[PDB]
């Protein structure tokens, strides 16, 4: 959120999954970089 | 910063003219900021609390 | 408006200078020797008239 | 040394000793949109603190107080003072301009140069007063005809109106007037129209006031203000 | 008694009450002969009152009479302030007059008292009325130089 | 401010204060152009 | 531009000029940093503000080489 | 110039480490007859840095403005032009490409 | 004269989900996002609740403190605690004067005034008069909307457009203006209240700005020196070169009209 | 870096961008161009109608085409010291 990435599921086991099917926008817009995506890896680790 | 220590009785120091009596009462005042004058002082904690 | 209007309004963009508020960067003639004085306030009536 | 900020003592509490914070680049000023630091302190017991809410930027080329937002030689809003007194030009509304204005003014208002004098200001202010004491000091007869019958048929030189008795100005004059003639339920009112309509909780009350009659009156828009330009030629 | 002022602004001519006040004259007459005038900055100007100057600090105190301190002030009645040109001088107390003085651009009546009268500025007013517009700073000062480039008595 | 040394602006900006009766004002941009530009005629020329 | 050499920070940022610097002078008295650019004018800085000092516009043309 | 350039150069890299720095100020204050009343008595106030949390982003976005103007420029003082003549005019007209 | 009584005995509790399908929370703003955006003026429901001055005002742990607000909550009558609040269950009279910043009902003023003229004025202009639009039922609606409106405070105009429904009144105060702003929004005469714009009449903005100088003359007259307000009545009620005389005997406003140190007043009494 | 550019902006503005082996031709070609402007700025006496640097560009354009091509390039009223000066900066380009 903050981003109005609304759409975009964070599950409990940090898998980042869609809500919906996105357009190329919402694709475009929804793309995170390799810092948050890391950090959601180590943080799967963690809970596991 | 005056530089010269000087003994007391010239410390009167006049301003030497006609008293310009255009003033207002706004600029009698000497200040810095808009609202006053402020500067520093070194007061221990106890006596200003206790004041 | 002929028959019976709202007084329709332009739309502008939320994203605009607005060219009418103001001056749009408001930089004055430096000034010389001699006064303008009157030369402006003189026809203040005359700034809003021509137009 | 960015020692102190600019706040009139009427909020600056009536006790001589006040303890305040300041959090650096705690908040952006109200007009600069500039980076700027809060003081907070408390005006008495019993209050939530005060806060600055504008730069040092401002209230030096408003001459104003940093929290109250009052002049600090006229104890007015700012607002009102800028729109009455007009002592200088002021700057626009919008974002962008004000901004650019406000910093380039900031600069030359740190030159040295002072942009605002208070003689200026007292003169402004007496000149100001002297103006509101000065302040205070056959075609009509076809467009007399033309609907005067024609609505009072449908709903109800010189000419002499009529008293019947059968059974720039505010509106809030017409109700500090009527409370002798009787208790109030509504005023209905309009400067362009001139006419006032009154209502009482009894008809006694108003017919009583009526009775009081010997300027004054006893009993689009356009279309209510053909009787009003009678004012004229009444 | 006449001296010449060579201000910045213009030509400033004098003619000395001898006749009226001789002792507070004679110095500024003697000090024009010496002329250390030169070079002093008209540190006080403001719209409509005065134009003072003459002290070599320049910061508006100071300045030293003939007598080297002050003197006493001779003041009668037909003296008035009723023009604007009196050149008068400049004191902070009862005798307290220096070398500096000033002169006045509008008829100050509330100042014929504690401040002596000894001048008319017959020539060069009008350098007077363009130094009543000349750009000030918050406090009654000039803010560029005004200098008296000499003080020739003659 | 753009450029100080376009002769044919400095023309245009005092022509067009000749236009509205603006003297004065004209008066001292030449005064501002002399100054800065003491070796170009034409303005020199207009001026006198 | 003006590097610290150790820290390769641009502590000034000498911007007075219309166009390309051609030139460039420094020394140890002031004025301490010469440019001559494009504009054909040479401009004498205080590298301690950072700010320029006198501006020499006698040449006409572009100022290829101070010394 | 040393001192100078160092404090810029100190300046410019103190922009991590949680800033610790308490101490208090007093300020000894004299009003000045703002509108009118009767002056006020002089005040010493006490001055606390409040001090920032470590987990505060940025507090506000910083936005660009368009460069202020620049100073008057200086006179030109130009030797006095030459004349070139028709002649030389033309030598140096090229033809289109 | 009796102690203020609370309206709403129960608290409003936070629990809703618009268009069930396509809406979910967002966390950060905390509001719904995603689904149709849906009309801008869509969403106004009419209030429930309503409140006047007579059945409810009265005392409150607030009437104490000298520089207390009014309840938020009072106006729009949610006020939940009674007496024991904090702010003021009254109204506000003539002299309730605030600070510039503050919003006289409480809250704070921004200086941009919105853009949908929304929420709370703004601090560099000074404007007493709120836009109120809804129904348009009949041709009394000048009368209906001064009887919905004069039990909030003092009102100096009322402009009602016949054709549509919309009304201008003007306050005398920004106390009540304000007050009645945050009184009348979602109620029953929905009303869509806002505030007013800039008057394109050149008339009306003459005889606005006319009511700003005599605003501002009675802010300062109370502050100019004495003989300054002394003479300007005399020189309207009595000769005037009788006293010339005794002014040619010691002639400028600036020099006369003047306070401070060193002036020709004290001057001349010290000579 | 993350939380700043979101609470932050992008601050593109002033930000330079290094040649990075993709931008090189492209970079080399403006730095040719300013030089040649340069010195057809120099080269011109004062007051000779300044207006012809595009032109002069098109002519050196020109030349470098007909260089790569084998083709003489040989141009009837061009003044000789332009002629040099863009025979000079052909043969820069052509070592390169
Ligand atoms: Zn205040
Ligand atoms: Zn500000
Ligand atoms: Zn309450």
């Amino acid at each position: 959120h903050r981003k109005g990435l609304t759409y975009l599921h964070l599950d409990y086991n940090c898998n980042l999954k869609p809500t919906k099917t996105l357009t190329t926008k919402e694709r475009k817009k929804s793309r995170f970089g390799n810092a948050f995506h890391l950090m959601r890896e180590i943080l799967r680790l963690t809970k596991l | 910063e005056l530089a010269r220590n000087v003994p007391v009785n010239e410390m009167v120091q006049p301003a030497l003219g006609p008293a310009n009596p255009f003033v207002t009462k706004e600029q009698d005042s000497i200040k810095n900021s808009i609202t006053g004058y402020a500067e520093r002082e070194y007061v221990p904690n106890f006596v200003f609390n206790q004041e | 408006k002929a028959a019976g209007i709202n007084i329709k309004l332009f739309r502008r963009k939320k994203n605009e200078m607005d060219y009418n508020a103001s001056i749009p960067f408001e930089k004055k003639p430096a000034i010389g020797f001699y006064d303008t004085s009157e030369e402006d306030r003189q026809n203040f009536r005359e700034k809003r008239e021509a137009d | 040394d960015v020692e102190f900020p600019s706040i009139c003592e009427r909020c600056l509490g009536d006790n001589s000793y006040v303890r305040m914070t300041k959090e650096p680049l705690g908040q952006e000023c109200k007009i600069c949109s500039k980076p700027c630091t809060i003081f907070r302190w408390i005006k008495e017991r019993g209050q939530k603190p005060g806060k600055t809410q504008i730069c040092v930027g401002c209230a030096r080329y408003k001459n104003c107080c940093q929290s109250c937002m009052l002049d600090l030689q006229f104890g007015l809003p700012i607002a009102l003072r800028d729109a009455a007194l007009k002592l200088v030009e002021s700057g626009p509304t919008n974002d962008i301009n004000r901004e650019f204005f406000a910093q380039n003014q900031q600069r030359l208002l740190s030159n040295g140069e002072t942009a605002y004098d208070s003689q200026e200001a007292s003169a402004a202010a007496r000149n100001l007063v002297k103006k509101v004491e000065k302040r205070e000091l056959v075609e009509s007869k076809q467009i007399l005809k033309e609907a005067r019958a024609s609505d009072a048929s449908l709903n109800a030189g010189n000419v002499s109106l009529s008293i019947n008795m059968e059974p720039e100005l505010a509106d809030y004059k017409i109700r500090k007037h009527f409370e002798q003639y009787g208790p109030l339920k509504s005023v209905v009112c309009s400067h362009r129209a001139k006419c006032a309509f009154v209502n009482f909780k009894t008809r006694s009350s108003a017919e009583i006031a009526a009775a009081a009659s010997p300027l004054k009156v006893q009993w689009g828009p356009e279309g209510e203000v053909r009787n009003a330009k009678l004012a004229d030629l009444v | 008694a006449n001296v010449e002022l060579q201000t910045s602004l213009g030509k400033i001519l004098i003619e000395l009450y001898t006749e009226h006040a001789p002792k507070t004259c004679q110095n500024f007459y003697t000090l024009a002969k010496e002329g250390y005038y030169d070079g002093v900055i008209f540190h006080r100007v403001i719209p409509d009152f005065v134009i003072q100057g003459g002290d070599p600090t320049g910061t508006g105190r100071g300045g030293t009479s003939i007598y080297g301190d002050k003197f006493d002030d001779e003041i009668h009645s037909d003296l008035h302030h009723t023009g604007a040109g009196i050149l008068s001088m400049a004191n902070a107390g009862p005798n307290t007059n220096s070398s500096q003085f000033f002169i006045t651009l509008a008829p100050t009546p509330w100042l014929d008292g504690k401040h002596t009268i000894f001048g008319r500025v017959v020539s060069g007013l009008s350098v007077c009325k363009r130094m009543g517009l000349i750009r000030t700073d918050s406090s009654d000062r000039p803010i560029e130089p005004l200098k008296i480039i000499k003080a020739v008595a003659l | 401010d753009v450029d100080s040394t376009y002769i044919p602006l400095w023309l245009k900006y005092i022509e067009c204060e000749m236009k509205n009766r603006n003297i004065n004002h004209a008066r001292n941009l030449f005064d501002r152009a002399v100054t800065q530009l003491p070796r170009v005629d034409k303005l020199w020329y207009k001026y006198v | 531009r003006v590097w610290d050499m150790r820290t390769r920070q641009n502590v000034h940022v000498l911007s007075g000029h219309k166009s390309t610097v051609a030139s460039l002078a420094v020394q140890e008295f002031d004025p301490q940093v010469v440019t001559g650019s494009m504009d054909s004018t040479i401009r004498l800085w205080d590298l301690a503000a950072g700010k320029t000092l006198t501006t020499l516009t006698h040449h006409k043309k572009t100022v290829r080489a101070l010394s | 110039t040393k001192l100078a350039l160092q404090k810029i150069l100190s300046k410019q890299i103190a922009q991590a480490v949680v800033q610790q720095r308490d101490d208090p100020v007093y300020i000894r204050y004299t009003p000045s007859n703002q509108m009118g009343q009767a002056l006020s008595k002089q005040r010493i106030i006490k001055m606390v840095t409040a001090e920032q949390d470590p987990m505060e982003p940025p507090k506000f976005r910083h936005k660009k403005v368009p460069r202020g103007p620049p100073s008057p420029p200086p006179p030109v003082l130009h030797s006095p032009p030459r004349k070139v003549s028709a002649q030389e005019q033309q030598d140096w007209q090229i033809p289109p490409s | 004269k009796q102690p203020a009584r609370k309206q709403i005995e129960t608290r409003p509790e936070y629990e809703m989900e618009p268009e069930q399908p396509g809406q979910v929370y967002n966390l950060w703003y905390n509001k719904w996002s995603g689904g149709m955006r849906q009309d801008p003026l869509k969403s106004q429901v009419k209030s429930e609740t309503r409140c006047v001055i007579s059945r409810d005002s009265g005392y409150t742990k607030a009437d104490k403190n000298p520089g207390s607000f009014f309840c938020l909550y009072f106006a729009r009558g949610m006020c939940s605690e009674g007496s024991k609040c904090e702010y003021l269950h009254r109204l506000p009279k003539d002299t309730d004067f605030f600070n510039a910043n503050v919003d006289c009902f409480g809250r704070e003023k921004h200086a941009d005034y919105r853009d949908d003229m929304g929420g709370v004025g703004s601090f560099l202009r000074q404007n007493y008069t709120l836009y109120v639009g809804g129904i348009t039922p009949t041709d009394d609606i000048e009368e209906i909307v001064s009887r919905h409106f004069a039990e909030w405070g003092d009102i100096e105009r009322i402009r009602v457009l016949n054709s549509r429904g919309i009304a201008f009144i003007t306050y005398l105060n920004e106390a009540n203006a304000q007050f009645a702003k945050e009184a009348m929004a979602h109620q029953s005469l929905c009303l869509n209240v806002r505030w007013a714009t800039t008057d394109p009449n050149p008339a009306s903005q003459a005889r606005n700005q006319r009511r700003l100088e005599e605003r501002a003359a009675n802010a300062v007259k109370k502050l100019l020196p004495k003989q300054f307000l002394l003479d300007l009545e005399e020189t309207k009620n009595g000769k005037s070169g009788n006293r010339k005389r005794k002014l040619e005997l010691e002639p400028s406003d600036d020099l006369l009209y003047a306070d401070g140190a060193n002036s020709v007043h004290n001057q001349l009494a010290a000579n | 870096n993350l939380l700043a550019r979101q609470f932050e902006g992008r601050h593109s503005t002033g930000v330079a961008k290094q040649i990075t082996k993709q931008r090189v031709d492209s970079h080399q070609d403006l730095e040719l161009r300013a030089a040649v402007m340069n010195d057809i700025l120099d080269m011109i006496p004062e007051g000779i109608r300044q207006g012809k640097s595009k032109t002069i560009l098109q002519h050196l354009s020109e030349a470098w085409r007909c260089w790569k091509a084998n083709i003489p390039w040989k141009v009837p009223g061009l003044p000789a010291p332009i002629e040099n000066m863009i025979l000079r900066y052909v043969k820069s380009k052509a070592d390169w």
